[PDB]
């Protein structure tokens, strides 16, 4: 038999429709209540058991160190002074937030980076040098 | 199609408060510390004060979702005492019964 | 000392239901499961057996017609995990520009007339239409014969 | 006027007393008087009256019945589910033997509720328990480890409890609990120069 | 409501047939199936937490019921 | 009120357990709390407090016009409004009120 | 007479990966009706015995939450109606079962969880020490 | 005098069902609950959402099966399944009941994003518990 299949063969209308004629030959009404649950489970309507409260929710495949170690995102900020102390509290709080994705946590940090850039003049008056 | 105009105003307050939550949280963080300069915190005070009044979460009122009654509401079911009792007394609230002891 | 941990067993998400289903047989006092198990609603003849299911399917079609006609009423998704098969279907093309990538949309939706019209206009303008797309247009016309596939209601 | 429709006799009248009942109620289903061949009555009776019959009885409809879980059905169900199970190691006869070979305990909780959303924020929590006796800790390391963990360590039981719930997922809180156990173990073995001032 | 003697006679025929059905459901011998087993089987199959026992599901001999 | 050993042992545990490492007063610790939780306005109980009354009213109104839902209340209102016209108590045209 | 001749059995594949070991499964069910928990206890315990799982059962103390509401729509403050929600508990404690056995048993008893009954299953997994922790690098 | 959910005495001619004949203090004593779900158990969430859904389903079914319902609905939730159990009359033709079952199950499944099933029990007439 054909040894290497055409995995990337396109689904032409002729091939998609013929596959529907092969699903009609085994099309029969549900015989009992177990078959209705099986059908709902295949269709995705019924929860899969045993129950997993995280079913269908992976947080973008993020690892734990992406949520808890956020100092790699403060490289654009000053290394010392009040702006560093303030951002260590923000990242400390974001590292304890299980209701935010890594994407949303970075957005918070990026907002402060831009906010402090617009306030460079005000910060220079106070002897703080943000970039 | 909300119960009344007062429920409609709270719906808008909840929608606007949700839209400005992140912005208000970030500005407030600048005001809620003794680390940053006062010159910077004084500017943050003005910025959060300039945001729309209906973005402020203290203006949200927990009204009955079926009658818009602003008081006598049970938070767990979001119903006024009158509406809650109507359902409870007809056996339509799972597990809820009259208490005698 | 050493302990031998047993090897893990794996099965499909429906395997347990399929095992439980194997333990039961057809109930001979009952009509097929598709019918309402009620003496007044159970089919009493081969004619009612056919017509009762057609009436139930008609009700499903009326609901789907309404769901797809007024999708904004059925767009609030409170299900976790998401159920793609319980959302409204959108049968209209959302690309209104005249180009090849907009024709491919009308071909996937199987719009024979719109795809032909979009193909003519695209051709008169003199823009190049790829071969793969031209064939994908023939597969649609050659299958349905330059006729529109059946729909629920226009 | 055409003839009105006659309801058929209840199919309980066709059931044999030696039938396979699990086939009648294979899955959880509401009480059906026409299908349950029992003269069961429910309802507080009126004075010099009987409890209401099953036909049209809403009180019997309100009950989460177990007609689909008769002892005959449960025993047949489990005979088919034996092929899905694996054998517990015989060597692990007692809890003390499990602790010897498996010193770490990982606790997680799953929550089954009724509704459209399976999500529950309590499910992310992970609890890791280990006994410091199980770890290769010298006198200095055990003393430093106990000070670092603080109240996480219980002297009575000698068990270190690390509860992690700061990540969105349980797999992340599990990897973080193992990470904490690893950095605590290696820092306990490191000796700083300020420690000489104890 | 007055229950004619013929009605009670047919209510007893239903209880005896249902008694064998209930015994078959629980996989027990229909001959040695007692009223205590009936009450136990009905409490399992139709669990009711109603505080008043008189309002709970019951499958008793018509003599006892009516 | 801590020895140098205890102060540095507590600062080391904070580093390992991802706590605040710099000395921070109670006022500045509110920043940590603010970003450790969702704001009240972002909680689902807050922004989804009400059911979408537009959806429910519009859906059932549409189902009534389709003949698949009988709104007894609306039918009652329609009969009262019908009998008020025969009684002469009809709603005026906007701009054509009794005051003109 | 009209019986199936041969039955297709669900495919259970034995893997090459070792199975999870659960020291304990604590299945805590909560409900408003004690009789429903009694029937579920009987079902769950009988299911465990047939599968060869060691199971113990006990009943944690019930919780009754009471609250007071005004009886009248307007005034009459001294007249109240009091309501309660009763939460009753049953705890199935299973021991020394593999991860595959826990998946089958929990799926079987979770699918048959009566309406109005919630379940909190706490699973205690046995793990070996991470390899990095076995010896000090220093 | 208490009024809540009390069918008041008449001249002995008003037929009441078992549910209608029992005042609220008999709830959990002589009568059960018309909806069963986990939202009102201690430590459980989403009681507010389950309650709104129940109020809608009762109104939806009242107007979808007009004149057909012979008693209050019984609402059961297991997992993500929603079961609606209704006692109906035997006046509508069986074809109309199958149309409405197919229609209602489909529409409610898409509205609340869960598999919804409707279980109908027919009675020749409203079951009378007593004549008040
Ligand atoms: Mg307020
Ligand atoms: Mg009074």
């Amino acid at each position: 038999t054909k040894e290497a299949p055409e995995t990337d063969t396109s689904p032409s209308l002729w091939d998609v429709e013929f596959a529907k004629q092969l699903a009609t030959v085994n099309e029969q009404p549900l015989q009992n209540g177990f078959e209705e649950l099986i059908q709902w489970t295949k269709e995705g309507k019924l929860w899969e058991f045993p129950i997993n409260n995280e079913a269908g929710f992976d947080d973008d495949g993020s690892e734990f160190h992406e949520h808890i170690f956020l100092e790699k995102h403060l490289e654009s900020f000053p290394k010392q002074g009040p702006i560093r102390h303030f951002m260590e509290l923000v990242t400390c709080g974001l590292s304890k937030n299980p209701y935010l994705s890594v994407k949303q946590k970075v957005e918070h940090i990026e907002w402060f980076r831009n906010y402090f850039n617009e306030k460079k003049d005000i910060l220079k008056e106070s002897n703080i040098q943000f970039n | 199609h909300y119960v009344d105009w007062r429920m409609w105003r709270d719906v808008k307050r909840r929608k606007m408060a949700y839209e400005y939550a992140d912005e208000r949280l970030r500005i407030n963080s600048l005001r809620k510390n003794t680390i940053l300069p006062k010159i910077l915190q004084d500017v943050a005070d003005e910025e959060i004060a300039a945001l729309p009044r209906d973005s402020c979460p203290v203006r949200i009122r927990n009204r009955c979702v079926m009658t818009s009654r602003p008081r006598g509401v049970k938070r767990r079911w979001r119903l006024s005492r009158i509406v809650f009792r109507h359902l409870a007394d007809h056996g339509q609230l799972s597990g809820i019964q009259r208490a005698t002891w | 000392e050493e302990v031998v941990i047993p090897k893990k067993k794996t099965w499909d998400k429906v395997a347990v239901l399929q095992a439980l289903a194997s333990t039961v047989n057809r109930d001979t006092t009952a009509v097929p499961y598709v019918f309402q198990d009620d003496p007044y609603l159970m089919p009493a003849s081969s004619l009612e057996s056919r017509s009762f299911l057609l009436a139930k399917k008609s009700g499903e079609n009326v609901a789907k017609f309404i769901i797809n006609s007024y999708p904004k009423y059925f767009q609030k998704d409170i299900a976790e995990p998401h159920i793609p098969c319980l959302m409204p279907e959108y049968f209209e093309p959302q690309i209104k520009d005249i180009s090849e990538a907009a024709l491919k949309e009308r071909i996937e939706l199987r719009k024979v007339k719109a795809s032909v019209d979009m193909f003519d206009q695209l051709l008169q303008a003199g823009t190049t239409v790829s071969l793969e797309t031209t064939n994908s247009l023939l597969d649609l016309l050659c299958y349905y014969g330059d006729q529109e596939p059946s729909t629920d209601y226009h | 006027r055409p003839p009105r429709r006659k309801a058929l006799p209840p199919r309980t009248e066709k059931m044999a007393v030696d039938q396979d009942w699990p086939s009648v109620y294979p899955v959880a289903a509401p009480f059906k008087p026409s299908a349950v061949p029992l003269p069961v009555r429910m309802g507080y009776p009126v004075k010099k009256g009987v409890p209401m019959a099953k036909e049209g009885n809403l009180e019997l409809l309100k009950i989460p019945n177990f007609l689909h879980l008769t002892p005959v059905a449960i025993k047949k169900h489990c005979e088919a589910l034996k092929d899905f199970c694996t054998e517990w190691p015989a060597a692990l006869d007692s809890d003390e033997k499990c602790e010897k070979h498996f010193p770490i305990e990982i606790d997680s909780t799953d929550y089954v509720s009724s509704g459209p959303s399976v999500r529950n924020p309590r499910a992310r929590v992970v609890v890791l328990r280990v006994k410091l006796s199980s770890l290769n800790l010298d006198d200095h390391a055990k003393k430093k480890l106990i000070k670092l963990v603080g109240e996480r360590y219980c002297k009575t039981t000698d068990v270190l409890t690390i509860k992690t719930d700061r990540c969105p997922l349980r797999r992340q809180n599990y990897d973080y609990a193992v990470y904490l156990l690893t950095v605590l173990y290696h820092e306990s073995w490191n000796t700083e120069e300020w420690e000489k001032s104890k | 409501e007055t229950y004619t003697e013929d009605f009670i006679k047919k209510q007893i025929e239903e209880f005896n047939i249902g008694k064998r059905h209930l015994a078959n459901m629980m996989g027990e011998d229909p001959e040695t199936f007692t009223q205590e087993d009936i009450d136990r089987a009905i409490a399992y199959l139709f669990p009711s937490g109603l505080f008043e026992k008189r309002a709970r599901p019951v499958m008793k001999h018509p003599e006892q019921i009516f | 009120s801590l020895s140098e050993y205890a102060f540095r042992m507590s600062r080391l545990s904070a580093r390992l357990f991802g706590e605040v490492t710099r000395p921070t007063n109670s006022k500045s610790m509110k920043v940590v709390k603010l970003f450790s939780e969702l704001p009240l306005a972002k909680k689902k109980e807050t922004y989804d407090w009400y059911p979408n009354h537009h959806t429910y009213a519009e859906l059932m109104q549409t189902l009534r016009f389709l003949g698949l839902y009988r709104d007894e209340h609306q039918d009652f209102m329609d009969e009262q409004k019908r009998l008020k016209k025969l009684r002469g108590k009809e709603k005026p045209k906007k701009g054509e009120g009794k005051r003109a | 007479v009209d019986v199936p001749k041969d039955l297709t059995k669900p495919v259970v594949t034995i893997s090459d990966e070792p199975d999870i070991l659960y020291k304990r499964l604590s299945v805590l069910v909560k409900g408003h009706d004690k009789a429903v928990l009694d029937s579920y206890e009987y079902f769950a315990v009988l299911a465990a015995k047939e599968l060869g799982i060691s199971i113990k059962v006990h009943e944690p103390p019930r919780k009754i939450e009471r609250f007071t509401l005004l009886q009248s729509v307007h005034i009459y403050k001294k007249h109240r109606v009091q309501y309660e929600m009763r939460t009753l508990y049953r705890c199935l404690e299973l021991e020394h079962l593999t991860g595959s056995t826990a998946d089958v048993y929990l799926e079987y008893i979770q699918r048959n969880l009566p309406e109005g009954v919630a379940m909190e299953v706490t699973k205690t997994q046995l793990e070996q020490l991470p390899e990095h922790i076995k010896e000090p690098i220093w | 005098k208490n009024r809540a959910a009390r069918v008041r005495v008449s001249k002995g001619d008003k037929p009441v069902t078992y549910e209608e004949a029992h005042a609220p203090h008999y709830i959990a004593h002589r009568k059960g609950w018309l909806s069963l779900h986990t939202g009102n158990l201690d430590g459980e969430d989403h009681a507010a959402e389950r309650t709104v859904e129940d109020v809608f389903l009762r109104k939806f079914m009242w107007g979808t099966f007009p004149g057909c319902l012979a008693d209050q609905l019984v609402l059961k939730r297991r997992g993500n399944q929603l079961e609606i159990c209704a006692v109906v009359l035997r006046q509508l033709s069986p074809h109309k009941y199958y149309f409405l079952v197919g229609y209602s199950e489909t529409l409610l499944s898409y509205f609340y994003k869960c598999p919804v099933r409707l279980h109908l029990q027919t009675v020749p007439s409203k079951v009378v518990y007593k004549y008040l």
